[PDB]
């Protein structure tokens, strides 16, 4: 059973960028796909941000994100992170690591606890 | 029967054009074989084993993912060590009988990788997150 | 409830109990009667 | 893309709840439900439309297709209370809905 | 032939990743076959069968609609009536001679139900304002 | 055989929807056959044909690109010469087999176009700005 | 012979939701394709709104009004409709109810005479 | 998307009317013409660009493929006055031309 | 080898159109694929507009560019042109006449000296 | 899109240069690099990532696939100085990168 575990500082003035890292325990990021970014904005609810196959370093990106975020893997540290370039007040939102089990014989998912970043 | 050989000595691009040509020639008495029943089975073997070479290579088509096609991609990379020249040596200015002199020893390492590339294909088609 | 739907697999490991025609095969090596009729030669180290 | 309704369920103990989820264009059958309670990760419930997660109890349920789903519980407990999302996966971005609240008195 | 029946103890899941060794291996004197005409029947008949054994699964490939893959989606629904089973106990600890034997008296029924899956398919792919 | 010719009757247009039914039946003693070495010749004589008849059509529809299709569309225009009818002549109040007569002898243009352009649209994808 | 028979309010106030229906003599939704509605608005010409399938229920909408049309079929009314969330001045037009048949063998249209709707 | 080409055409009785229509990306052939009288509901006339629709008389014709197509109408009679509109068929969301009018004295 | 020269105005009012006209040496514009307008914008570097094929007068265009570029073929003349409909300050760039050549078998560039044209 | 990084490289005589390149997206290997001297049309020196265009020295080398990708120069010679530029043909629109300097002293 794969355990996510996140953190990263909870404030970012605006103009500044936003760095979250997740730490996994109980398997290789390496070996498996769907290590996944998702937010939940107050007043709009979860949005997804995008996805890395941990097998190859690809990833695919929520389009309204698509010219602002990043999302890397740390081979060594079995860890993985996001980064977002230059944030305003309208990315406050609580932040969660993500794994993503689709297949066509099994579905499940293991989400974190996340980390609340507030900007400003 | 317009060209059954006619691109022989054409240069390989060139000879990419008559695929239709060599491929619709290879798989084109009442009496007399059943009164003597040695000519019936002669007869019957050479059709058999017609049918038995077309099904082979279009068994491989097959399993590389190639099937249907006449010219085909795949994902298996060249190896610079099967034939040291770059493409401006091979397609033209030479035939596809000197290119099969010059890589026959290697037919058998190409084909084997060949159908590792599709097995892998196929493995990344059961994962709905693939290539991403 | 489970919303599954048929999928087609070609190439399965399935066999049954079936009754066939045999061919003989030899040694290569061996006017001998069975010396004729096993003409095509085994491969040296079968594939088991 | 889709939104879910009533915005709030207030409904008795041992009533049956009934959300629905409206897509403006076909998700095929590629939906999953979501059960959210204060301080946790978002938890499984269904997904493909109608198809149980592991663990998950049998009061849960559901139906529809292309356009129109539908999350149903039946004989509803306190420990019940919770946001309930509609999560699309057919296509990129995956989204989902507003969540709604199932409330139970 | 290396691995012919290798995965046969292997559960449903593990298996489906040896689809084209089994595939490639199922299509695989002189005088003495005219100067004695029985044996040469003998050798005839294996030949053809297995020829026309091959090309009997790939036309219902083709009807299906899965033509060229060895793996196939279809849209047909399956019945829990055939199986009452969920995905945990079908792809993993499980065979395909397993499978096969609770399948069985069901092959039939599925059989027919692909082919009229294909049918519809195809009606509605002509009419240019299909699925909206 | 619930219909091998059930729509010979029908029109055209009826009868596109039973092409399963006509295709599926076009691919269908112990001692006796090798103690009287005629018989064994007479019947794999006519299993080969049924085989190569087979082979033969799928080996066009491979070459003209509607390979696994029973439907197929194609880019040759139709030459009002080789029928002088509009849609609602052929396709309504005519069978298949009235067609056929009607056609038959531009069976041999038609099919050398159908050629001819299958090979155009192969040369056009090994330009990566075709059709731009 | 198909018939298509409109009618609904010639008039909407600015923020008011808009709905139209179309009475289908001669045939069955239920059993046709093409179902639509398309409108003329003055100083553009014809545009598009969307189409439904009797038979299935989907529909397919113009991109720039999928965010406020819905299509809707009545089987036992043998009727369809167009409903439109709210509506301003700029969606004033002659509404038409269409049926459109294109197939491989056949090719026509049935265009009813259409309701003309002023938002104002 | 495409236009229409001259917007009023006068023309004398007899005489044959060239209407054009340009898309700016390929509509391969699926293009229909449609003539609209006051008071009616637009007419079918041609499609697929060349072929004409039945009821539709012989003095209406055309040719064109890719982005440049024209309607032609010759021998025109009074009867004829009307605004033609070109109607792009190849890909989703449909498109009209603005129409333009054939006037005839 | 394929030589290509260029030229055109080299000033276009705000509002007025833009017109270039390259002409092609050493082999026949209507043989070949692949010939395509390339503009150098001050501030932002190369940028794509379009190209023909000369073979059949298909052509592709920058979405960007979709409303008002035209690419044609002088069959007569071998030389083909770029027209733009009206134009602005903001279109300031060097304007080059290029011919790619991208097939499986060979790859290169013929890309001639361009025309410098300024809207003022 | 992609970028080049870094703006400006000022490296001595016979110093490697080193020159990326990166896209927000994959381009498989549909990667080009030009280069620009004063009054020049660009001119192709590498095609496909790492294929050498015709005529062009063996000083000029490459790497990188999906989104990261590199140009690197051997043994720089005054001859090269130039602006180097990323080029996109892996999808349309074709893009450049907005060019770096290589500069020798
Ligand atoms: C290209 O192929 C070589 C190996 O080819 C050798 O010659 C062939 C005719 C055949 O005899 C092969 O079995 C030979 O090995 C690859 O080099 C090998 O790489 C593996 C990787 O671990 C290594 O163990 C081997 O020792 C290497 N062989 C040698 C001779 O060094 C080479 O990597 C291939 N290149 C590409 C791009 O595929
Ligand atoms: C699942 O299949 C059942 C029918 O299967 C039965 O058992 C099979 C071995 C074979 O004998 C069949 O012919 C049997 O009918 C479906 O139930 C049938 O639905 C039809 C619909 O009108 C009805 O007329 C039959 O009487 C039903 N059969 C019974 C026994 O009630 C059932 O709908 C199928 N479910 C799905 C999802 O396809
Ligand atoms: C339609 O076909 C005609 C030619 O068909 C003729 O009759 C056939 C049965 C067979 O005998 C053909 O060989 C005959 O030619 C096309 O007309 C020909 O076009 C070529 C073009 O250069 C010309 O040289 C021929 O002389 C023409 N034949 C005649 C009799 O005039 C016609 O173009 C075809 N139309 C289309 C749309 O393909
Ligand atoms: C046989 O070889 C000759 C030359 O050795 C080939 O002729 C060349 O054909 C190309 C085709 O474009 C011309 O460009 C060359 O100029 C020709 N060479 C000469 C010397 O004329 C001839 O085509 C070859 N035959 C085949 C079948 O390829
Ligand atoms: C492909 O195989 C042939 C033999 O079938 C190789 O040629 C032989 O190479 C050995 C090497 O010592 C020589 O002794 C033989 O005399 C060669 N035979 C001939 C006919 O020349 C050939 O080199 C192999 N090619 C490659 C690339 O390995
Ligand atoms: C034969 O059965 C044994 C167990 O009954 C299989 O061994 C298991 O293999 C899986 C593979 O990941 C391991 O996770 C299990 O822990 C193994 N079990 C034991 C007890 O070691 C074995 O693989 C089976 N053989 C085949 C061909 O499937
Ligand atoms: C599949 O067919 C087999 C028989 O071919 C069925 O097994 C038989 O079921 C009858 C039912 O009364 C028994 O009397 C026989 O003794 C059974 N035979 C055996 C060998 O056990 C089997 O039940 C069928 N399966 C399904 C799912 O219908
Ligand atoms: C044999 O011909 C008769 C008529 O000549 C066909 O009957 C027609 O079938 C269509 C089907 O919708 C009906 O609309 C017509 O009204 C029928 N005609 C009459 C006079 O009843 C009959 O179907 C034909 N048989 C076949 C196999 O096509
Ligand atoms: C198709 O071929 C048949 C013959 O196989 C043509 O019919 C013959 O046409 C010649 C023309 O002078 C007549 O003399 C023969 O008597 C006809 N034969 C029969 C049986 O009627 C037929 O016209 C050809 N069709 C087309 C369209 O060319
Ligand atoms: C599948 O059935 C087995 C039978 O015991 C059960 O243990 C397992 O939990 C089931 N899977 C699901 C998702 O309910
Ligand atoms: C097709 O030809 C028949 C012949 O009489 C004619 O009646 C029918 O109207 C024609 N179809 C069209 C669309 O003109
Ligand atoms: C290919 O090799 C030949 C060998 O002489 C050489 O002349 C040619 O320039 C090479 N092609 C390239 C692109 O270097």
């Amino acid at each position: 059973e794969v355990q996510l575990v996140e953190s990263g500082p909870g404030l970012v003035r605006p103009s500044e960028t936003l760095s979250l890292t997740c730490a996994v325990s109980g398997d290789s990021i390496s070996t498996n796909n769907g290590w996944s970014w998702i937010r939940q904005t107050p007043g709009k609810g979860l949005e997804w941000i995008g996805y890395i196959n941990g097998r190859s370093g690809s990833t695919r990106y929520n389009p309204s994100l698509q010219s602002r975020v990043t999302i890397s893997t740390d081979t060594s540290g079995n860890q993985f992170s996001l980064k977002v370039n230059s944030v305003t007040a309208a990315d406050t939102a609580k932040y969660y690591c993500a794994f993503f089990w689709s297949t066509y014989y099994k579905r499940f998912d293991v989400w974190g606890p996340g980390v609340r970043v507030t900007v400003s | 029967f317009l060209g059954f050989l006619g691109a022989a000595g054409s240069t390989m691009g060139a000879a990419s054009m008559t695929l239709t040509v060599q491929a619709r020639n290879l798989l084109s008495c009442q009496q007399h074989l059943l009164k003597l029943t040695v000519w019936g089975i002669k007869q019957l073997q050479a059709r058999v084993l017609a049918v038995e070479r077309y099904l082979r290579d279009q068994q491989l088509l097959g399993i590389w993912g190639c099937s249907g096609k006449l010219i085909c991609c795949t994902n298996v990379p060249w190896n610079s060590s099967w034939s040291n020249r770059n493409l401006s040596e091979i397609w033209d200015n030479m035939t596809w009988l000197q290119w099969d002199k010059e890589i026959s020893n290697y037919t058998q390492i190409i084909y084997g990788l060949l159908e590792e590339s599709q097995n892998q294909q196929e493995k990344n088609e059961q994962d709905l997150l693939a290539l991403d | 409830a489970e919303n599954l739907w048929v999928t087609v697999y070609y190439g399965v490991p399935v066999w049954k109990d079936a009754e066939t025609t045999l061919f003989c095969a030899s040694d290569a090596k061996a006017h001998n009667v069975w010396a004729t009729h096993c003409c095509v030669p085994t491969d040296p180290n079968p594939q088991e | 893309r889709m939104t879910q309704s009533p915005a709030i369920l207030s409904l008795s103990p041992g009533e049956r709840a009934t959300l629905s989820c409206r897509a403006s264009q076909s998700v095929d059958s590629r939906l999953a439900w979501y059960q959210q309670k204060p301080g946790q990760s978002p938890r499984l419930l269904i997904y493909d439309v109608s198809s149980r997660a592991t663990g998950i109890p049998d009061r849960f349920s559901g139906s529809g297709s292309g356009t129109e789903f539908t999350l149903t519980i039946s004989s509803l407990e306190p420990e019940d209370v919770a946001v309930y999302f509609c999560h699309q996966e057919n296509d990129w971005p995956w989204t989902f809905g507003q969540g709604t609240k199932v409330e139970i008195k």
